């Protein structure tokens, strides 16, 4: 069934699995008219398909154009993120099939469980975790890639950058969704912490600067802080 | 008008003839049910006195042979039987009637009810769900399940209602998921009427045995049966005009007939206001929004 802190191992055995998040594939901005009426306008985005074992993300880039002349787009988009998760899917070699996916939002069960009737042995689950997976935009080369992109588009990336060669996937993820979480909450000072010393800087190859063990240890410190400072900040506390 | 004769009533039992129900008590001089409408099927259904577990009955049609009823000591039940010597029978039958010892079947002349909940329910597509091929009648009880519920145990004993599964590849063609998924149409008008029911009748015929065979026995089965077959019409864009007034008539002598203190377990919340206030038909069910509204607005 659904996916929660009990079950949180579960992410890294050897069963293949996948996060989907669909909460970047529609996204607007809201303006006036001339008249003084209100439209929005789509720009790019993605669909955030992510290994937690292997770090491999699967970035599906959705282009503007798969929303001309089409209405009810919050809707269509849960259907679009199904259609190209189950496509995906069905372009990899059965030995790299997931055996689990699991959705972020609990409205993409439906559309996804309707898109995988041909694999009646994927096992289709949400989860209780609140993941961070919205802030992928706030990676800067990810940005990058769906602004840029004139047609619709597939890109390979691992997330965890070379991390695995050092750390287990259990603490890659943990680094990984701390990281999210505290460019989620603020993300001027996220950029900032990572940023701040120029003699650190990103592979051409990578997501994250080249920290060593204990600058790593340092940035996760400075991020609890951040995500601390930011909660007192909101509630007064 | 058709004649059950009853050989005994040795154990004390509620007796239904249809919409209708009796007490006979232990050993009491019962022998039968007279005046039974020729046109229609019927069920002649029983709740023990002693043992309010099980309900259970028979489906027939009096136009396809002579039925009594006797009591099994072993089985411990009423079981219907067919009477092959005609002359026989009717002699049973005089006897009894003479000597007064039948209750009648008590039909106002002004009270369309049974035929109203019967309009498409035909005896040989009851042989088909109720599969028992020696007899000309169909047991059914309060605790058989259907194909579908024995697929999520004894397959000779189910109920071979249709399958429904909105997320079923027979529901969902490849290549317009989201579209056969949001409008229930394809799945309705391809699949089941042009495809397995043949017409809109058998269609009915099923959705009003369902809804019978929930009522009478209690049957949960026979209850998600009737549910999917109205939630399927109320989730398709199009449909018949024909099929959608005659679903709201049928619907309608459904809600009319239900025992009020019985709504909270026969009526499915969601499903209801589902197909009355949010579906594509939620506008086309007027006689059956206005009593739903007026019999039931707790569940609403």
């Amino acid at each position: 069934g659904a996916m929660n802190s009990s079950n949180y191992a579960e992410l890294f055995n050897n069963d293949i699995k996948l996060f989907v998040d669909d909460t970047n594939v529609y996204r607007v901005t809201v303006h006036k008219t001339f008249e003084g009426n209100v439209a929005t306008k789509a720009i790019n985005g993605c669909i955030f398909t992510l290994n937690p074992k292997t770090g491999h993300l699967f970035l599906k880039i959705i282009h503007t154009s798969v929303w001309a002349g089409q209405k009810r787009l919050s809707q269509l988009a849960k259907w679009k993120t199904a259609e190209e998760v189950s496509a995906l899917v069905r372009s990899l070699p059965k030995e790299e099939q997931p055996k689990q996916i699991i959705v972020t939002r609990k409205a993409m069960l439906d559309p996804l469980e309707v898109h995988m009737l041909d694999f009646p042995n994927i096992a289709i689950r949400p989860t209780e975790l609140r993941l961070p997976f919205s802030a992928a935009m706030s990676i800067d080369k990810l940005s990058d890639v769906v602004m840029k992109a004139t047609e619709p588009q597939m890109v390979l990336f691992n997330i965890y950058d070379d991390w695995l060669d050092r750390i287990s996937s259990y603490t890659a993820f943990s680094r990984l969704t701390l990281l999210l979480r505290a460019l989620k909450t603020n993300e001027e000072s996220a950029k900032m912490i990572l940023l701040s010393d120029p003699t650190i800087t990103i592979k051409s190859y990578h997501l994250w600067p080249s920290f060593t063990d204990e600058q790593w240890i340092t940035i996760e410190s400075q991020m609890r802080d951040l995500i601390l400072t930011e909660y007192g900040r909101k509630y007064n506390v | 008008m058709n004649t059950v004769p009853f050989t005994s009533a040795p154990i004390e039992v509620t007796i239904g003839i249809d919409q209708y129900s009796f007490n006979v008590k232990e050993n009491q001089p019962f022998h039968g049910i007279k005046d039974i409408p020729i046109g229609h099927v019927h069920v002649i259904h029983f709740q023990h006195a002693d043992n309010s577990s099980m309900r259970y009955g028979y489906w027939f049609d009096c136009r396809m042979g002579n039925f009594y009823i006797q009591y099994d000591p072993k089985d411990g039940l009423y079981k219907m039987m067919e009477e092959r010597d005609g002359a026989k029978f009717e002699n049973i039958v005089h006897n009894f009637k003479e000597r007064q010892m039948m209750v009648s079947y008590p039909k106002i002349d002004e009270d369309d009810t049974w035929y109203n909940l019967t309009e498409f329910v035909q005896m040989d597509k009851i042989r088909k769900i109720v599969r028992k091929d020696e007899n000309q009648f169909s047991y059914v009880d309060s605790s058989m399940t259907t194909v579908q519920e024995n697929e999520l145990s004894d397959p000779a004993h189910s109920l071979n209602y249709t399958v429904i599964n909105f997320k079923s590849r027979e529901a969902i063609r490849p290549g317009h998921e989201m579209e056969d998924f949001l409008d229930k149409s394809y799945y309705l008008n391809t699949v089941m009427l042009q495809g397995i029911f043949k017409n809109s009748s058998n269609y009915f015929g099923e959705l009003q045995f369902a809804f019978l065979n929930a009522m009478f026995f209690g049957n949960y089965g026979s209850s998600l049966q009737w549910h999917a077959m109205i939630e399927l019409i109320c989730s398709s864009a199009t449909v018949p005009k024909h099929m959608l007034d005659k679903l709201d008539e049928i619907l309608y002598y459904q809600i009319k007939t239900l025992p009020e203190q019985y709504s909270d377990i026969l009526l499915n919340e969601r499903v209801w206001n589902i197909c009355l206030y949010s579906s594509f038909q939620k506008n086309s069910l007027h006689n059956t929004e206005k009593i739903m509204e007026n019999k039931y607005p707790e569940l609403l």
